[PDB]
């Protein structure tokens, strides 16, 4: 998916953040990598971007592998503000708002988290992007797909 | 299918470019107030000069073009703006180099971690916001030593650094001809790599001796007065001997003396003269309840349109409940929404910013839809006639107090009437000596090619007066760090506003014997002069194509020869505030004056 670029600074470990807090909770042992680069030209159109949409905050803090499938009325003060953004209370939705031109600490940036599950099932999926060539009729040692 | 076409196709990107960057520059100082975090400083460190290499592509196609000499005046005075010489002798690999350095030294410089609630004084100096609440405090020792202190245990390791960075730029440096970085704004100020309207060689090794020697008696007798006012209407809690507390310049630079106004009040507690009762009930910004209240009766009958009265949706609390450290990035995309980016503390150098910005955005409501060529304008007369005449205008107190919206609690006696009257003989050529030395100053201390051997004559002031570090013999030279703060990042250059000095004097000349309302010549009123500031308003619009105030040349007058009338129109006045302090020896200047 896509974040803001700003976003990338505020997940650290034991930092504070939008993502870090309110949208995704790192796990204590990740084990992956995130793959990201300016994606001017890919996310961003030039008649602006405003179908993307974000929540500030949240009640509780999403688990992991948990999708957060609500969008209720959110009402951050003790009295009904009726969704008024004004005193003690706040608009739950927000505009994301991404255009080609943006600048590198706040560019669409891409994220790709490749979280290795273990589900219980075994192994049937497979990234192999080393395939090497093949030479025939001399003793070597071989390997295809596991074997 | 020509080149041409393709060219201005990359301008206009360039162009989108630069404004969704400033939208950027707006969008997260708006995030970050809908949020409680702080990391966006970060992006300040990195992204921002890294937007200045993408400026070195203009360079390579500006310099060996002939196109200096437009026809249009208009046209060649944006083009001397916007394309000056620049800092283009560096290599790929040495731009790297120092880029990297520049900003690891700015993330060492920026990220101060000391600034805190609970610290008494010791806070963060570079970003200002409560550092100017809770340290107003009496223990003006601890002020001092803990700065000075702090100032040392950051500093003395850097010097090996700094001494890296000297030696590095002085393989080049004596022909780089680079003075002050605010050209890279205004451009058109300073002409690098030939002669121009800036002192010259041989302008210079004149000017040494006939305007040094002219203007060194009143110098000597406006910081002799300084010295006298600040050493004795000041308690005598320190030694006059030693160094001055740099507290009192205020900002860093200290070249806005008018600040002194500001902070003359030494109480910071009891309300003072502003509109904070919004402030300490709904914690919110009062202005504009004013602006819209000043307003239901003012018609003038039958306009042509209505531009006063857009945004009539009621809003409360457009943003944080509570306000967070306050920075000035005030930048708002308009059409779409409108919340106020910068804080209000009290400063009238704030004042005049805010001014200048409200005068900006007002232009943006009707020129978002026109390129960025003709966005801004181009000579500081138009910036000088929409900025400051509206803060004089609305710097008369007989209107709020007219009315009677507070309490009628007033406090005014001969101290104010006479800070006021140094006030305004601080905006006459008084003022000037002091910007030109520093002016000099700058230029010269970056050549590395002036003897050293001498320091106690004109070098010995620099220590104990500017930065007030306290030192047994000022007799180095490795200190040299404000030469290269932070704002270089930002040009805050205040040259910008140095026709001011002169400008704004005519103006008084148009008024001060025209309206002549009751008072005499002393005091001068100017009051009723928003309507003078705001009726340009009505053809800007019109007159982008023949701006007038570019025409004419009156901002200077004749170098070449000396104006007798000019001279001494004001003798008695000049005289008066010359002669009366007992302390100025009257004749020669004495070669050792250890009072001075």
């Amino acid at each position: 998916f896509v974040i803001r670029g700003n976003e990338v600074s505020q997940i650290a470990p034991g930092q504070t953040g939008n993502i870090a807090d309110y949208n995704y909770k790192l796990p204590d042992d990740f084990t992956g990598c995130v793959i990201a680069w300016n994606s001017n030209k890919l996310d961003s159109t030039v008649g602006g971007n405003y179908n993307y949409r974000y929540r500030l905050f949240r009640k509780s803090k999403l688990k992991p592998f948990e999708r957060d499938i609500s969008t209720e009325i959110y009402q951050a003060g003790n009295k009904p503000c009726n969704g008024v953004a004004g005193v003690n209370c706040y608009f739950p939705l927000q505009s994301y708002g991404f255009r080609p031109t943006y600048g590198v600490g706040h560019q669409p940036y891409r994220v790709v988290v490749l979280s290795f599950e273990l589900l219980h099932a075994p192994a049937t999926v497979c990234g192999p992007k080393k395939s090497t060539n093949l030479v025939k009729n001399k003793c070597v040692n071989f390997n295809f797909n596991g074997l | 299918s020509t080149i041409e076409e393709q060219a201005k196709t990359f301008l206009d990107k360039f162009n989108h470019e630069a404004e969704d960057l400033f939208y950027q520059s707006s969008l997260a100082s708006w995030n970050y107030n809908t949020n409680i975090t702080e990391e966006n400083v970060q992006n300040m460190n990195n992204a921002g000069d890294k937007w200045s290499a993408f400026l070195k592509e203009q360079s390579t196609l500006a310099q060996m073009y002939p196109l200096q000499e437009i026809q249009n005046l208009t046209v060649k005075l944006q083009l001397q703006a916007l394309q000056q010489n620049g800092s283009s002798v560096l290599s790929e690999d040495k731009s790297k180099r120092l880029n990297t350095i520049l900003n690891t030294m700015s993330t060492i410089y920026s990220t101060g971690k000391v600034c805190n609630p609970d610290n008494p004084q010791e806070c963060l100096l570079l970003e200002p916001g409560l550092n100017e609440i809770m340290a107003n405090s009496l223990d003006y020792n601890e002020r001092l030593w803990a700065w000075e202190s702090w100032r040392s245990e950051v500093g003395k390791q850097l010097r090996p650094l700094y001494e890296e960075y000297v030696v590095l730029k002085n393989e080049m440096a004596r022909a780089n001809h680079y003075e002050d970085y605010g050209d890279y704004w205004r451009g058109d100020y300073e002409v690098n790599g030939v002669d121009g309207y800036d002192y010259s060689r041989g302008q210079l090794i004149e000017d040494v001796e006939h305007t040094f020697e002219e203007i060194k008696p009143l110098y000597e007798h406006l910081h002799a007065y300084v010295r006298a006012k600040l050493m004795n209407a000041y308690p005598s809690y320190i030694s006059p001997i030693g160094c001055l507390p740099a507290h009192l310049l205020g900002d860093m630079w200290g070249r806005f003396w008018t600040n002194l106004y500001s902070l003359t009040v030494p109480f910071g507690q009891k309300p003072n003269i502003d509109v904070t009762d919004a402030m300490v009930d709904q914690a919110w910004d009062a202005q504009r309840i004013f602006k819209e209240a000043e307003k239901f009766f003012v018609s003038v009958g039958l306009p042509n349109m209505t531009q006063g009265f857009w945004e009539n949706s009621m809003l409360t609390d457009p943003g944080n409940v509570q306000k967070a450290v306050c920075h000035p990035t005030a930048w708002d995309l308009g059409k779409g929404d409108f919340r106020i980016l910068m804080c209000t503390k009290v400063t009238m150098d704030d004042f005049l910013t805010a001014h200048h910005e409200m005068g900006h955005i007002q232009y943006d409501m009707a020129y978002a839809a026109q390129p960025f060529l003709l966005r801004n304008g181009a000579n500081e007369g138009f910036h000088e006639a929409v900025g400051e005449i509206m803060s004089l205008s609305a710097a008369t107190p007989k209107h709020l107090k007219s009315i009677g919206l507070l309490s009628p609690d007033f406090q005014e006696d001969n101290e104010t009437e006479i800070n006021f009257l140094l006030k305004q003989a601080l905006t006459i050529v008084g003022t000037l000596p002091f910007t030109y030395m520093l002016e000099k100053w700058r230029w010269m201390v970056f050549k590395g090619e002036i003897p050293k051997d001498q320091w106690m004559k004109k070098w010995w002031e620099m220590k104990r007066e500017i930065v007030g570090v306290v030192e047994p013999v000022p007799h180095d030279e490795t200190y040299c760090d404000p030469a290269s703060l932070f704002h270089v990042s930002n040009d805050y250059s205040f040259i910008r506003y140095y026709t001011r000095t002169l400008y704004q004097f005519q103006f008084q000349e148009a008024l001060c014997q025209a309206a002549k309302h009751e008072g005499p010549l002393h005091k001068c009123d100017i009051s009723n002069s928003t309507e003078a500031g705001q009726k340009l308003f009505n053809m800007l619009r019109l007159g982008k194509s023949e701006p007038w105030t570019l025409a004419l040349e009156n901002v200077v007058g004749a170098k070449n020869m000396n104006v007798r009338p000019l001279l001494n129109y004001f003798e008695p006045l000049f005289t008066w505030l010359k002669d009366q302090n007992k302390n100025s020896f009257v004749g020669w200047s004495t070669d050792w004056s250890p009072y001075a």
